[PDB]
RNA sequence: AAAUAAAUAUAGUAAGAUUAUUUUAGUAAAUAUUUAUUUUUCUUUGUA
RNA sequence: CUAUAUUCUUUG
């Protein structure tokens, strides 16, 4: 690409991003939910800026928040969403506020499920926080089995 | 959002540096027409939300007075279809308002770097062939463009000379003095 | 509204000759003085003519003052100012 | 560089003009609204998919 | 008699406000202002639960006891977010576990 | 039916326009299930795995049964049998080209970027294969 | 159904976005007069029709015809402008139009001028017709040579049979 | 019958009378001898310039590339073109000038036409699809009803059965085999196709009828159509006087009314619009070649009570210009107020048509320059565009502090902060720690 | 079950009809419609 | 076809 482009799409391949940053160029991958669609291509019907969603998980795994599309979201994600809450434990780490104050689980029968669950998985890392047995096979839960990172 | 030059409201929060470009001279000829039909537009939205009757029949010609839209329908007329067109044109109007700021900065540069006589030469558009398109009379030694071709000058030979002669009468009547041609009828 | 924007729009009244060219010296479309409603034609001194324009279309009995649009003038308000009308007794 | 010569790693160039002045080319080719030039490759009768193709 | 018959009973766009404005007069600042006057003080925003689909979405413009309908204090305060006027009353809650 | 006619003198019935099919009706996803189709313009494969599969895998030999993992064009005539039903939206418009299996993204933007769609702002640029708009935190249907 | 009601006065003129199937080729001096009746009657009916329903219906609700409520009642009385944008009445969209009239025959009064200055000016240097009169190429029409007479002090369509070529 | 057929030949005697009438017969003398009606040419319609006569400075020749002005001529006052004059595909490539007449009939100033609009070559093709457009649709549709089996009224039970009679076998005899009965597919409105047709092919189709009514010599341009009186009399005094012939049987003239060069109108002159109803061959058109896009609600069954046509739902209306009555009437008169329009709505079209080398000219040329920017002084309207252009400069001080403001939408973005919230998926707005940005409602 | 009134049930081993001559390429596999390849010798060949 | 087989392998 001889002349520097800026432009704003969604999912670029690897190659055609390269090819505009050997540029001086720019790409900033930008993925909407539909609303988001709507509301770039008839943005004379809003006029304030209004609310906008985040895109859905899967594609906030996979474009949002990939450094290697360059999605919006990267800043976001290595700012505020990598990290957990200031006091939460590991356990309720996930959690957007910790449920209980101690992070050692508060129920007796949770702890002995917990144990159980210890045992059944031999004694690894993380098998203090409880995993389900049983699977959707659903698609909007999958991410990339493998691939180039 | 976007739909201004300068970006949309995800490289805000991306962060991605967009600010220093390097400026080149756009004439932003295409954008010059879509406005130029975008303020057509707008003004018809105008005249059709504010006709009223007025009807050249006895019979009709109790609603002289009375726009021809319902007000609740004329209201509905001005935010959907009408007040919204201004924003299409406004648009159109920052993106060409935004490159004059742009392509200022790009002829003094020029006009710095070269000098007025160059630099004004540069940043000519012109084709060898604009002349087919703008002042034909200028083209026709280079290409035959007419769709008649055969009264373009070059091949203007081809087409006959007739030797025609007025006739009183015959009422006025031109008639052409050429013989015709015997024609083969039989095998 | 004082002088439109339009008001300076450009015609070309002879080659060679613009509206433009005059410049106020401009037309000032509002500040025009409105000719009075002209309503239909007095009926004509004579029965027969007369007879004959009554017997005629009601297309050809429309009255033309304008000839665009409102045919007629409409007739100026009494007032200039818009608090100048007496407010009565809701 | 100039503005209308400008190097395009697509490349597209304006029409340079005939190749030879003192000589006129009996017919004209526009190119499109979009800068493309006027061949179109269709098929003869595409419904039923044939390979059989025209310009 | 059906008043509505099953094909426009069918059609809950209509009905429903999804992507539809509900309140279909715009009022002008000393209107919006009159209109937020006439409130009684000691109200919340967060007090009037947005009603199920079940129920028909309406919009009875200004009248008495307008703050009470859902889609009318929504749709002013929307007003009053286009016009600059300060909203005097509160926001719309999120509860959360 | 003349001007006689006892018959059409007392009314009977009245018929009406007819409502049309399913503009894809004949996509059936029996083949959709089955099939893929792949192809450059104007030669495309419809391609199917081989059962012999289920009933008996072992003692046969591993070659015969790996012969089965390989994605395969079908026969032309059933490729023609099955395209012929893709087929029957337009006879005598020549200058078509059949339905394809899996609706492509101007199949469904074609029926949202009509000059009678462009006022409905549902469904436009595809809608019903997107996810849902998250509802009102409120939001309940009941 | 959806008969899209929204393109119903989109049109320029008063005859479009009707379907218009009942119609012929060739219409006559009535069937024309006819035409134009059945369309300003489509639009006044349907228009005229869509203000008594909703008259009668802001009626029925005990509301005033507009459907301007008790609170709108009220804003009037104290001098408060009552609605966000106050679009331009009847007699304003009056108004516009004769005043674009009245400035456009005053222009064709001056326009008169102008060219009338013209015409005698350059009538005066030409009373012999220019390099157009020539035939060379192919004859002049006698049905417009009747019109171009006045300007020219010599008889135009006076026409000798035989082609003139650059005639004097 | 046909040529071929053996019922040709027959009648090998009887056919013509064997005497002369003794009025309008004569002899063949030679070859010195003029015949009426006779030319080398297969005419259909044999007329001379004395029974159609055509109004042009020149009868059109093969020598004329077109029977007008090439050059402004320097004895009349020379008009340009209401918008500058860009040459396309299929345009003439060389300058068309036409007198202007008054209602006096005596010629006044020159006005050039536009090349786009009466320049684009006719070829035939296009032609007839706007031909067989304008015959399709102008059939009466709601007359094409007719019964059907199910529609007849008799008994539905066998009349008599089939077994041992040496009757036909028939049962519910209301079939179409039966002179009391109907059809199973019969004509029937809602059955009956009406075809689309789109603005581009109706715009080429139309400019090149105007070009083919300018090539054959039969175009005119007029000052005003106006009359003294809305009266017919005024209307036929005026086509008396400057020849317009009117009579069935004449040749008729089609009316594109637009006011005047200083006034144009998009509404027919109400004054001539009255008187305009003669009973003869003349048409008064819409000073207008586009057409609106025609939508087809039900495109595919869905509204069953629909009587109507199959087809687009918006045909164009009858007093449109088109190929069949501008085939019908020979003189085209148009005035320069349907001259100006017609320019107006073509200009952007042109535009977009050239290639894109030379689209970028355009500005630098002076073609594209904007009255909306201010660059220029704003341009000629017509009557009605001024009204609503004058209607906007009125209502847009209204929206000032306003924030929807459509002459200043979105000012708020470069001083703006976008904020990220992590609890619910939401990116909202904040200027000054306030929050401007508004979650929608549903 | 009978009569009266409503429907368009199905009928290549039940069937019967189906509207315009003077024509211009042949006989899975065949045949039919549209269409394609100048693949080498002394002559010859409708292959796709 | 439905069930049992849930990694590159397996039943009726
Ligand atoms: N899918 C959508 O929700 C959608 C779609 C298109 C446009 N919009 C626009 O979103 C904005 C608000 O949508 P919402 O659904 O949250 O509220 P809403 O549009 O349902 O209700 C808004 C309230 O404010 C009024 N209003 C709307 N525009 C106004 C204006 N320009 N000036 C004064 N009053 C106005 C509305 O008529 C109503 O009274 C409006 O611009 C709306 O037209 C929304």
């Amino acid at each position: 690409v001889p002349y520097p482009i800026h432009i704003e799409l969604q999912n670029a391949s690897a190659e055609s991003i390269r090819l505009i940053e050997e540029a001086g160029g720019s790409f900033t991958c930008v993925y909407m939910t539909h609303e988001g669609l709507y509301q770039e291509l008839h943005p004379e019907e809003y006029p304030i800026f209004m609310d906008q969603e985040l895109p859905e998980r899967r594609g906030l795994e996979s474009l949002a928040t990939n450094p290697s599309k360059r999605g919006w979201l990267t800043r976001w994600y290595e700012d505020s969403s990598k990290y957990a809450h200031p006091a939460a434990g590991r356990r309720y780490s996930h959690y957007l506020k910790p449920p209980t104050e101690r992070d050692f689980p508060a129920t007796v029968e949770e702890y002995e499920m917990v144990k159980h669950h210890q045992k059944w998985h031999l004694n690894q890392p993380g098998t203090g926080t409880l995993l389900p047995w049983h699977s959707y096979n659903t698609a909007d839960l999958v991410k990339r089995a493998a691939g180039r990172l | 959002s976007g739909a201004f030059g300068c970006g949309s409201y995800r490289s805000v929060v991306a962060g991605t540096q967009n600010v220093p470009r390097r400026m080149t001279f756009y004439p932003s000829a295409y954008e010059l027409i879509q406005l130029h039909k975008a303020h057509r537009e707008v003004i018809r939205h105008f005249y059709v939300r504010d006709k009223i009757f007025d009807n050249k029949f006895p019979g009709n010609a109790l609603a002289n007075g009375l726009f021809k839209f319902v007000p609740n329908r004329r209201e509905n007329y001005h935010m959907r279809e009408l007040m919204e067109s201004i924003r299409r044109r406004s648009i159109w109007m920052h993106r060409i308002k935004q490159q004059r700021e742009i392509n200022a900065k790009v002829v003094e540069n020029m006009e710095v770097k070269y000098g007025k006589k160059a630099a004004a030469s540069m940043l000519c558009f012109t084709t060898p062939d604009s002349n087919a398109y703008f002042a034909p009379h200028r083209y026709q030694d280079v290409a035959n463009s007419w769709p008649n071709y055969w009264q373009h000058p070059s091949v203007n030979h081809v087409v006959p000379k007739p030797r025609w002669r007025r006739h009183r009468e015959l009422g006025g009547i031109t008639r052409v003095e050429d013989p015709f041609a015997v024609q083969a009828s039989d095998y | 509204a004082a002088p439109s924007a339009y008001d300076y729009t450009e015609v070309e009244l002879a080659p060679g000759i613009f509206a433009n060219d005059a410049i106020e010296g401009v037309i000032v479309a509002a500040r025009v003085p409105v000719p009075p409603p002209k309503e239909k034609q007095p009926p004509p001194k004579n029965p027969l003519e007369r007879l004959k324009a009554e017997r005629r279309s009601y297309l050809a009995r429309t009255t033309i003052q304008l000839g665009y649009f409102p045919n007629v003038t409409l007739p100026p308000p009494r007032y200039e100012t818009v608090e100048a009308v007496p407010r009565p007794v809701h | 560089v100039g503005v209308v010569g400008r190097d395009s790693a697509v490349g597209y160039l304006p029409p340079l003009g005939p190749a030879d002045p003192l000589d006129t080319i009996p017919f004209f080719v526009h190119r499109s609204s979009n800068g493309v030039l006027p061949g179109k490759v269709f098929s003869m009768h595409p419904r039923n998919l044939m390979p059989a193709f025209y310009l | 008699y059906r008043e509505k018959t099953w094909y426009e009973i069918s059609r809950t766009g209509a009905f429903t406000k999804g992507r539809r404005p509900v309140m279909r007069q715009k009022y002008s600042r000393e209107a919006l202002q009159a209109a937020l006057a006439m409130v009684p003080p000691g109200f919340e925003v967060a007090d009037v639960p947005r009603p199920p689909q079940r129920i028909l979405a309406q919009s009875e413009g200004i009248v008495g006891r307008w703050y009470s309908n859902y889609w009318t204090l929504h749709s002013m305060r929307y007003q009053c977010l286009l016009a600059g006027v300060e909203w005097p009353l509160g926001e719309r809650q999120r509860p959360r576990t | 039916p003349k001007m006689g006619c006892e018959e059409i003198t007392r009314k009977a019935r009245r018929v009406q326009l007819q409502p049309t099919e399913y503009l894809a009706q004949h996509r059936m996803q029996v083949w959709q299930l089955r099939f893929k189709e792949m192809g450059p313009p104007f030669s495309r494969v419809w391609v199917a795995l081989g059962g012999k599969m289920r009933r008996r895998r072992v003692g046969r030999q591993v070659d015969v049964k790996d012969m089965r993992y390989y994605w395969r064009p079908i026969e032309p005539q059933y490729q023609r049998l099955y395209m012929s039903r893709l087929r029957i939206r337009d006879h005598s418009n020549k200058l078509r080209q059949p339905m394809r299996l899996r609706a492509t993204n101007a199949d469904i933007g074609s029926g949202s970027s009509s000059i009678e769609w462009e006022r409905a702002s549902n469904r436009k640029y595809g809608a019903m294969l997107a996810p849902p708009k998250r509802q009102d935190f409120e939001f309940r249907v009941v | 159904g959806f008969t899209m009601k929204y393109k119903k006065g989109t049109g320029l003129w008063d005859e479009d976005h009707v379907n218009d199937y009942k119609t012929n080729r060739y219409l006559s001096a009535r069937a024309t007069m006819r035409w134009y009746q059945e369309m300003e009657r489509h639009q006044t009916r349907n228009s005229l029709n869509a203000r008594r329903a909703t008259q009668s219906h802001n009626n029925n609700r005990g509301l005033h015809h507009t459907g301007r409520g008790a609170f709108e009642r009220e804003l009037e009385r104290r001098g408060v402008q009552v609605e966000k944008y106050p679009l331009t009445t009847t007699t304003g969209t009056m108004r516009v139009a004769e005043l674009v009239i009245l400035r456009r025959m005053e222009l064709e009064k001056r326009a008169e001028e102008a060219l009338a200055e013209q015409r005698g000016e350059l009538q005066k240097k030409n009373p012999t017709p220019s390099e157009w009169y020539d035939e060379s190429k192919g004859p002049l029409n006698p049905n417009f040579l009747r019109s171009m007479r006045s300007h020219y002090e010599v008889d135009i369509a006076n026409l000798p049979d035989t082609p003139l070529i650059r005639g004097q | 019958s046909s040529i071929f057929s053996p019922r040709y030949d027959w009648r090998t005697s009887g056919v013509h009378d064997i005497a002369p009438r003794d009025e309008g017969d004569f002899l063949y003398q030679g070859p010195q001898h003029v015949l009426p009606g006779a030319h080398p040419l297969p005419l259909h319609h044999p007329h001379n310039t004395i029974t159609r006569p055509v109004i042009s400075p020149y009868i059109p020749s093969p020598q004329r590339s077109h029977p007008y002005f090439t050059a402004p001529l320097p004895e009349l006052p020379h008009f340009s073109t209401t918008k500058p004059i860009v040459y396309t595909y299929g345009t003439m490539k060389e300058r068309i000038i036409a007198p202007v007449f008054n209602l006096k009939n005596e010629v006044i100033y020159t006005r050039e036409l536009d090349p786009f609009i009466f320049g684009m070559y006719p070829e035939v093709e296009e032609l007839s699809k706007n031909l067989t457009y304008w015959m399709v649709r102008c059939q009466n549709f709601a007359s094409k009803w007719d019964y059907e089996t199910r529609e007849i009224w008799r008994k539905a039970k066998k009349n008599w059965p089939n077994t041992g009679m040496g009757m036909p076998r028939v049962g519910n005899r209301k079939n179409h085999l039966y002179t009391w009965g109907g059809r199973t597919k019969p004509s029937k409105p809602w059955n009956m196709l009406m075809p689309t047709m789109d603005v581009k092919t109706w715009s080429k189709s139309n400019r090149m009828m105007l070009t083919l009514k300018m090539l054959q010599g039969r175009l005119q341009v007029v000052d005003r159509l106006t009359l003294e009186e809305p009266t017919q009399e005024c209307y036929l005094e005026l086509c008396r006087n400057m020849s317009w012939d009117v009579r069935h049987t004449g040749g008729g003239v089609l009316f594109m009314d637009g006011g005047s060069r200083i006034t144009p109108s998009s509404e027919f002159d109400r004054a001539f619009f009255f008187g305009s109803f003669f009973n003869g061959r003349n048409k008064i058109v819409r000073p207008t070649v586009l057409c609106d896009e025609q939508y087809d609600y039900n495109k595919t069954a869905a509204k069953q009570r629909m009587k109507g046509p199959k087809g687009a739902k918006n045909p164009i209306p009858i007093n449109r210009f088109n190929a069949y009555d501008a085939m019908k009437h020979d003189r085209l008169v148009i005035t320069e107020g349907a001259l100006m329009q017609l320019e107006d709505e073509l200009y952007e079209h042109k535009l977009q048509i050239l290639p894109p080398h030379i689209r970028n000219q355009l500005p630098e040329y002076g073609y594209l320059d904007s009255e909306a920017l201010g660059d220029c002084v704003p341009s000629l309207k017509t009557i009605q565009m001024e009204a609503a252009a004058r209607t906007e400069e009125a209502e847009s001080d209204m929206y000032k502090s306003f924030i929807d403001n459509p002459y200043n939408p979105w000012k708020d973005n470069m001083d703006a902060s976008y904020a990220v919230d992590g609890a619910d998926g939401t990116v909202q707005k904040f200027v000054d720690g306030k929050k401007v940005s508004w979650s929608m409602l549903s």
